[PDB]
């Protein structure tokens, strides 16, 4: 699952 | 590093990264209903989602921390976060929650939302004892802040212990901060001590809204009352509710 | 009144001679049956004896008997988890229910739903543990969950109320004190005393944390019909929706 | 309610 607070958390 | 912030360091690092307060789509054309009050509250929370995320980067040693723990801390806190912060901005508005400039409701103005008024009371009573204690910005922070760190921090092998240990040491320079600012303010040493105790346990009190604002959103969702975005659908699905 | 005149060591005599018996429990595979009804069946003897203890805490029976309800009704599974911690200290990877009723992880599952809320109880002992928490700190933490869980959800703005209030807040600034006092006295300089109070008191709120989560655990159970529930349990369990 | 109340009372 690529969870979207993990992708935030690296922009 | 932040264990190396002296306390003055850590108050301005912890203001200088406050995110912006931000405005609802507040419509004034239409009355409210169960469904419009929840569209623009679920919505404004999403909005300062984007922005919590960029503060926690900003608290001092978040980033040290693996992205993994990232995400741990904030899907545990970022409802005791967004709350810490309406009682906040709700300080200077006895009987009423300051969601947004544009958007200040009293208790009655959202009766039609289906099981509100208990959370509406707890965050009242929790915006009044804050203007009670005169809480200062400065204070309000570092609290915001031992709620990021500390809230998921024990629900967390060799590497777990030390992304723990960093944590707790972090604390510590916050409650040294804490501390340090009631000093500079002129309390006597055992006021400190006691004032530091009633911020902290007020945070037992935010954890308890949290839960149960938590279940409220859920309520809403599985009835089909409002549409979560993705985020908030993530960040809510973290908690696991029935 | 004769509370707010205690020294810090007569509080601490008071809080120790206070303390509740340590209960057993019925003296083989178990089932979701048995096993919710020995944890239940021992959570209302604890009960009992926990009302009594609540009457020995120092300034507890200056308030009305309307607020003592309210009191024990928010915090009676705080109080109940933080005795189960307490006992389960010095048993790494258990929980001491009982002297006779030792459970572990290893051991299958009887009961649905309960894994969360036996691994955080197992952290908070192992985090007391970490700290080596002291049985004279722990009494102090327990009257602090009494007199604070429930104290700001007394809505009531007469004046009775706000002067009730202001006594349960100067009780919480004696335990406060009093748990200082018994750091000064164990070596600790005045950082290190202020950094330990913090530690502990943001304990209380995974303890809140953990109570909330109970309860919605408790009332599944009770909507399944697999545990006939005492009169008294459900009363307390009742309060939580009212 | 009734039953903690009793025995708050109850010594
Ligand atoms: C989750 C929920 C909606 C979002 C709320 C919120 C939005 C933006 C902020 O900056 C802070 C918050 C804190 C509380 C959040 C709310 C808790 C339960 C909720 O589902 C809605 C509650 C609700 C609905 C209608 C009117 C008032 C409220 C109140 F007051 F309880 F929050
Ligand atoms: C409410 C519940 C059952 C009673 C538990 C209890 C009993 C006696 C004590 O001195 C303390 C406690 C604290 C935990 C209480 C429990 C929380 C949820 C519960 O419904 C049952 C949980 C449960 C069931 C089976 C096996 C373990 C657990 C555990 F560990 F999560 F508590």
């Amino acid at each position: 699952k690529h969870k979207i607070l993990h992708r935030l958390l690296q922009d | 590093l932040a264990l190396s912030l002296t306390a003055d360091q850590m108050v301005s690092a912890l203001l200088d990264a406050e995110p912006p307060i931000l405005y609802s789509e507040y419509d004034p054309t239409r009355p409210f209903s169960e469904a419009s009050m929840m569209g623009l509250l679920t919505n404004l929370a999403d909005r300062e989602l984007v922005h919590m995320i960029n503060w926690a980067k900003r608290v001092p040693g978040f980033v040290d921390l693996t992205l993994h723990d990232q995400v741990h801390l904030l899907e545990c806190a970022w409802l005791e976060i967004l709350m810490i912060g309406l009682v906040w901005r709700s300080m200077e508005h006895p009987g009423k929650l300051l969601f947004a400039p544009n958007l200040l409701l009293d208790r009655n103005q959202g009766k039609c939302v289906e099981g509100m008024v208990e959370i509406f009371d707890m965050l009242l009573a929790t915006s009044s004892r804050f203007r009670m204690m005169n809480l200062q910005g400065e204070e309000f922070v570092c609290l915001k802040s031992i709620i990021l760190l500390n809230s998921g921090v024990y629900t967390f092998t060799l590497k777990s212990l030390e992304e723990k240990d960093h944590i707790h040491r972090v604390l510590d320079k916050i409650t040294d901060t804490l501390i340090h600012l009631m000093a500079k303010a002129g309390l006597t040493l055992q006021q400190q001590h006691q004032r530091l105790a009633q911020l902290l346990l007020i945070l037992s009190h935010i954890r308890h809204m949290s839960n149960k604002g938590m279940e409220h959103l859920y309520s809403m969702k599985c009835k089909n009352v409002v549409p979560l975005s993705d985020l908030l659908l993530e960040m809510l699905d973290a908690h696991r509710l029935h």
